[PDB]
């Protein structure tokens, strides 16, 4: 199922950062709900972490299609799976950045993450 | 390695010597500064009269030209080098661009009708109308875009945001007007009101003598915010609160501005806003650090053409005392050379080209890697990748 | 291109700063007047002023010093112009041979910087030794004057302190020292430097800083015998010569803030100080055996609004005034019986600053008058200038007069004009008080106080005297009848603005009638804010309620009703209807074209200027040319590119020309003073009086190499370019004069000399030299 691994792979992406900078924009208006110092405040962390919550989980459902790829699989696909690799850990990179703010969030971008880099030096390791 | 000495791959061709190669290293090594900490040519110029040279002049003059201009190299043509001065502009380009986007993007969805269509006036395609520019993303470094967003910024606010200090700044202008009509000067009798941000007078210390920034007149910044701002407007550019150690904090008050709102008023209406005063924020910072990177580049290139001149200047006394006694012609030939050598701004390929012909000018082994390097075990106890690397140092080839 | 003609008519009469000495000779004192753009010397004499010579030069003369160099029988000037283009003159006549030699010339201009808002601030060292200049914050630029000085050296020195409200120079002291009043965020203070040529910087200075009163702002240095320097406030006047803080708190200094010194003895025993209220002050140094003992203030008397003052020979204190004419004032040794030493012997004429005119002919229905309101506070008046040089009479009004408008059918001068009163009683008794009639504004809906003052077309005397509501101020006046009704209306533009709130957001429109022997309203309008100005458009008011330029049509009924709406404004300040065109000239957003359309109902922005200035005055010349100026001093005609490829370039006009007037334009009404293509007269602040006349390209293209032919062979005074003081001059953008002549270098050519004139003419043969002299009377008699 060799390209239609890369089909969907990059199109759920697409869907991953649509997600994300809406997502990051849902925050920066409740981070100008800062400067407060009420409803918009609580409504807005309301739908805070429901936004990152629904981020987590697609980016999760990733993480298994990362390890389905990595369990089907030349280097055309290496290099291709590196890119879902690296752009996955900078999102979830640029995630924990913002979920450092922290009002959980952070530390499921950490789990997250922690697979993905034990899935980058185990693919490192035979890549090379 | 070996070119732990000043000798390195384009290094310097002793003992300050190997300071200046931990000062040009620690540039890089460093996880990150601010390049306004780092000195500025005044400070070269400091440096290099305070060199110590060992057992002629004129080469010890032709050596320090290569200090300072691989100083020159690593600080201003050093586009993607550790904490550059172009190096700020183009980080913040993309600060720019993503916050008309964000701004675009406002209303997207409950994301925070013609009010907000007031605001999209920021917006570069709007802009980039009025003056009848094209919509370019290096147009926002004309000056004329930023003299038209002013007037779209204060057209924004006296249709939506009528409270008692924008209230006090329109009512200034209608005073304004009658005063200027019977040629006079408004008075200091209304100073009851809080200080304007524009009427701020602040220095930038990298090039002291660039005069005082016209402080761009954003609204909104209480009193006590407005001095934090101008704080640190004046010591490194918002370097600071912007890019380095523990931004995240400032980060949660806004990045070229900090969070802040009139009471009473519509959040989502003042989230826009916000948007506009931190985009012409954004389009004031990047002036000035294009500024600041022209006085650098100006002061760099005149500094290096008085050193040559000199070079060029004393070497020629050693010609005609060799003559009263190939090496000759190595030395009249870069005499003539380092003339032609104009370094205008190719101002890289100069710069190469330079310590090029230095390098084809013979020098005593004395100077060469070879006691460089044994000096450097004992304290123990090229141009043409500088040629690649430099780019264009027009504003849209950084902005690319 | 756009082709105009601009040729001045009374000559720029305001003061901008006159400084006496010995120039013209070494036995003889000299003071030299210096009105905007062009110096004037005199030759004092118990008589009075003679003068001498009158040289126009091509800039402003913002800072005017006369100092004498060591070694120098003569004094030698140096101007400064507001573009920075320095230049230090001296006089030599050689048996009528009266010429102005520049020693010294050169741009000493800052590619980079902030200008202050306290302006310009030039100083001379006593002892001569350099030339104390700032120019931008943060930094002092020095002039050295070095007998070997022929291009202007010019070398800026850093300076800590921020904003300097006025610097000088210490006398006595071998070591050039400054002393400045900078402006701490806490407060403002005084410090001192010793200015140091040879190491470039400044040196730990004589004293230090001495917290003065928060409103100070003149720095006089006290001579030798004293020495040290008065800081002079708004409430105390102090002293701080050796750390001897001296100071008084005189209640009559109170009343208003100090403007301008004067030193009448080289003792330094004497400071005649004055106020814009129109007083003459002096701060006797008492002498102590020497120290000083104390200073004390005594009131002399009433002068007119000074801007500069200068003690002359035989206790003559010349009173140069900006904002009225300027007068000789005497001081008298005994009071005289009404209480004031001072007592007026000559008046000046100064029309500035005119605020608005219209040209009315009333006595041959032909070759008409200018009646402009020049002047403010106490000094306002109505000058009636006419051809005839031109003949200057004056009917003072003792209040500023703000509009002016003229109805035909009733004889009379609608003027709108406001007095300064204390917070209510009049302070000075004015036209407006001793009115044959008067009555207030029954309308149910230090502080000036607006009213309209009707005259009467013959004696000129204030028939009515409509004071309006309490907090009212009008800002404009047109008198005409509004659509069906034949009766022509006076419709005065007021607007609420009281104290406690900050923008004025009620406003209301009044229209008046002048039935023969009393004014009565016809009807009131509120509305949501001011209405800037108003025009009659085709049988409706054109109304700019803030940005709002609503279209009001009359009714039979007598009362104004909307029909239109236009927002893409931020204040429509100047409105200039002609034909269908609406010219809404605003603040920042320049012109903007407008167009009322019949079928729809509705206003339509045809076009927008691309430049983000700052308008003054704009008037529609023709159907395809629109000029106007802002605050640089800079005239502009704006094109609108009739056909084009895409709407965008229709909706954008294009600056064809571009000018350096040098004055802040402030009306512009059509209409010529020769009796029996085109002319737009219009009134400056510095009472100049010019004119807009279009030219046909042939003679432009004639005209403009007569420029540059005269330009080579007359040379200006202090070698500034021609073509360097017709720039365009603008913070952003400096570009080449053009689609504009100067039309007072093209009447040069009367009076060069004949051999001279063979110089210019010999190369231009457009198909000669008397063939020129007739053009060139040709454009003369246009003005
Ligand atoms: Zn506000």
């Amino acid at each position: 199922e060799i390209e239609t691994r890369i089909l969907d792979l990059q199109t759920a992406v697409e869907a991953l950062v649509r997600s994300i900078r809406q997502l990051k924009d849902v925050q920066d208006v409740f981070s100008f709900r800062y400067t407060v110092l009420r409803q918009l405040v609580q409504t807005t962390a309301n739908e805070l972490d429901r936004m990152r919550k629904e981020v987590l989980d697609i980016s999760k459902a990733l993480v298994g299609r990362l390890t389905t790829l990595v369990d089907l699989l030349l280097e055309q696909w290496l290099t291709a799976g590196a890119k879902v690799l690296f752009h996955l850990r900078q999102l979830l990179k640029q995630l924990k950045d913002m979920s450092l703010m922290l009002r959980m969030f952070g530390q499921g971008v950490d789990l997250q993450n922690a697979q993905v880099t034990e899935l980058l030096q185990r693919l490192l390791q035979r890549s090379f | 390695a070996r070119f732990a000495t000043a000798n390195g791959a384009y290094g310097i061709r002793p003992a300050w010597d190997s300071a200046i190669w931990g000062l040009l290293r620690e540039v890089e090594a460093v996880p990150y500064s601010n390049p306004f900490t780092f000195p500025t040519c005044e400070r070269l110029e400091g440096i290099l009269n305070r060199l110590e040279y060992r057992p002629t002049d004129a080469c010890r003059t032709l050596c320090r030209a290569t200090v300072a201009v691989q100083y020159a190299i690593s600080i201003l043509y050093g586009y993607d080098r550790s904490a550059s001065v172009p190096r700020y502009l183009r980080r913040l380009i993309d600060e720019y661009i993503d916050l008309q986007d964000r701004i675009r993007r406002l209303g997207i969805v409950p994301v925070l009708g013609k009010d907000m269509n007031i605001v999209q006036n920021v917006l570069p395609e709007r802009v980039c109308a009025q003056i009848g520019i094209p919509f370019t993303y290096e147009a926002c470094l004309l000056d004329e875009y930023y003299d038209c967003i002013e007037s779209n910024i204060e057209q924004m606010y006296d249709l939506l945001c009528m409270c008692k200090e924008c209230g006090m700044r329109r009512m200034e202008r209608f005073e304004r007007v009658r005063y200027n009509t019977i040629g006079e000067r408004y008075p200091k009798k209304k100073r009851d009101r809080e200080r304007f941000f524009e009427e701020n007078y602040v220095i930038i210390h990298s090039h002291p003598d660039l005069g005082v920034l016209k402080l761009p007149k954003i609204r909104h910044l209480n009193p006590l915010q407005q001095l934090m701002m101008c704080r640190y407007l004046s010591k490194d550019l918002l370097y600071d609160t912007q890019f380095g150690p523990s931004n995240a904090f400032s980060r949660a008050q806004g990045v070229p501005l900090p969070f802040s709102a009139v009471q009473e008023t519509d959040m989502n209406i003042a989230y826009a806003l916000y948007l506009a005063s931190n985009s012409y924020f954004m389009c004031f910072l990047l002036r000035c650090v294009r500024d600041v990177l022209r006085h650098e580049e100006e002061a760099f290139r005149k500094l290096i053409l008085r050193l040559v001149n000199e070079a060029v200047e004393i070497i020629r006394d050693d010609v005609n005392s060799r003559v009263w006694a190939s090496a000759e012609e190595r030395d009249l030939a870069i005499a003539r050379s380092l003339e032609e050598l104009t370094f205008s701004n190719g101002f890289c390929r100069d710069a190469a080209r330079f310590l090029d012909l230095i390098d084809a000018f013979h020098f005593p082994k004395a100077l060469r890697e070879h006691r460089a390097r044994e000096d450097l075990l004992l304290h123990t106890f090229d141009g043409a990748v500088v040629r690649t690397g430099g780019v264009n140092l027009t504003d849209n080839e950084i902005v690319r | 291109m756009s082709y105009n003609y601009v040729v001045t008519a009374q000559k720029p009469t305001a003061v901008n700063g006159c400084v006496t000495g010995h120039f013209t000779s070494a036995e003889d004192l000299n003071l030299l007047i210096a009105k905007n753009t062009r110096l004037e010397i005199y030759v004092v004499t118990a008589e009075g002023l003679r003068p001498v010579k009158e040289v126009g030069m091509y800039g402003k003369i913002a800072v005017m010093e006369l100092f004498r160099p060591k070694g120098e029988s003569k004094d030698l000037l140096f101007i400064l112009t507001a573009k920075y283009n320095a230049c230090i003159l001296e006089y030599k006549q050689s048996g009528e041979s009266i010429d102005i030699i520049t020693r010294a010339h050169g741009n000493v201009q800052d590619r980079i910087g902030r200008p202050s808002e306290t302006g310009i601030i030039g100083i001379i060292d006593p002892e001569c030794r350099m030339i104390g200049l700032r120019l931008y914050d943060g930094l002092f630029k020095v002039i050295p004057l070095d007998r070997d000085n022929k291009e202007l050296k010019a070398f800026n020195i850093r300076l800590e302190e921020l904003h300097v409200i006025d610097v000088k120079f210490l006398y006595g002291c071998q070591a050039p020292t400054i002393c400045f009043v900078y402006q701490d965020p806490q407060g403002r203070h005084v410090k001192t430097y010793e200015v140091s040529l040879r190491e470039k910087e400044f040196n730990k200075g004589p004293w230090k800083q001495e917290n003065v009163e928060a409103e100070a702002s003149m720095v006089i240095a006290v001579p030798e015998p004293f020495g040290g320097a008065i800081i002079i406030g708004q409430e105390s006047i102090t002293y701080h010569n050796g750390d001897k803080y001296l100071a008084i708190a005189p209640p009559i200094i109170k009343q208003s803030t100090i403007v301008c010194h004067n030193r009448v003895d080289p003792n330094g025993s004497r400071y005649l100080l004055g106020d814009m209220e129109g007083r003459l002050f002096m701060l006797l140094l008492e002498k102590e055996e020497v120290t000083l003992k104390d200073l004390r203030v005594e009131l002399l008397g009433e002068t007119s609004i000074a801007e500069c003052l200068t003690y002359l020979d035989n206790g003559v204190v010349f009173v140069g005034s900006r904002l009225g004419d300027s007068q000789l004032v005497k001081l008298n040794v005994d009071s005289n019986e009404q209480g004031s030493y001072v007592v007026a012997m000559e008046t000046f004429t100064n029309l500035g600053p005119i605020v608005d005119m219209c040209v009315v002919d009333l006595e041959r229905q032909g070759q008409g008058q200018l009646v402009t309101c020049s002047g403010a506070f106490k000094e306002g008046s109505l000058r009636i200038i006419r051809n005839g040089k031109l003949h200057i009479r004056t009917v003072p009004l003792y209040e500023s007069p703000r509009k002016i408008c003229y109805q035909e059918v009733s004889q009379c001068f609608g003027v709108l004009s406001s007095r300064i009163e204390v917070q209510t009683t009049a302070l000075r008794p004015s036209a407006s008080t001793q009115a044959l009639s008067s009555s207030v504004s029954s309308s149910k809906l230090e502080v000036e106080v607006h009213n309209l003052l009707i005259i009467d077309q013959h004696t000129f005397e204030v028939l009515h005297a409509h004071q309006f509501l309490q907090n009212e101020y009008a800002l404009s006046l047109v008198s005409c009848k509004l659509g069906k009704d034949p009766n022509t209306y006076f419709i005065v533009g007021t607007a609420m603005v009281y104290p406690e709130e900050a923008e004025p957001k009620q406003g209301r429109i009044v229209v008046f009638q002048y039935s023969d022997g009393k004014l009565q309203t016809v009807a009131e309008k509120e509305v949501k804010g001011a209405v800037y100005s108003m025009v009659e458009f085709n049988g409706k008011l054109l109304a700019s309620i803030n940005s709002t330029v609503r279209l009001y049509e009359w009714t039979t009924e007598k009362e104004l009703r909307t029909e239109c709406n236009h927002y893409n404004n931020i204040m429509a300040l100047y409105l200039k209807t002609k034909g269908d065109f609406i010219l809404v000239g605003d603040l920042m957003r320049s012109v903007l074209l407008l167009a009322y359309k019949p079928m729809e109902g509705n206003f339509e922005e045809i076009a927008r200027d691309f430049n983000p200035n700052w308008m003054s005055a704009v008037e529609i010349l023709d159907d395809d040319n629109f000029l106007g100026a802002e605050n640089a001093f800079n005239l502009f005609v704006c094109q609108k590119d009739s056909a084009a490829t895409t709407d965008e370039e229709r909706q954008h006009l294009q600056e064809v020309g571009l000018f350096h007037l040098g004055e802040f334009v402030n009306v512009f009404c059509h209409g010529s003073l020769v009796m029996q293509q085109g002319s737009v007269l219009f009134g400056t602040v510095n009472g100049m009086i010019g004119l807009v006349t279009s030219l046909s390209e042939s003679w432009y293209n004639l005209l403009l190499d007569m420029q540059n032919r005269l330009n080579k062979v007359i040379k200006s005074v202090g070698k500034i370019e021609h073509s360097f003081w017709r720039s365009f001059h603008t913070e952003r953008k400096t570009e080449p004069a053009t689609g504009f002549i100067d039309g007072d270098l093209i009447e040069s050519f009367l009076d060069i000399s004949r051999p001279k004139m063979q110089e210019v003419v010999a190369n231009l043969q457009y198909d000669t030299a008397d063939d020129l002299i007739k053009v060139v009377e040709e454009l003369t008699r246009i003005h």
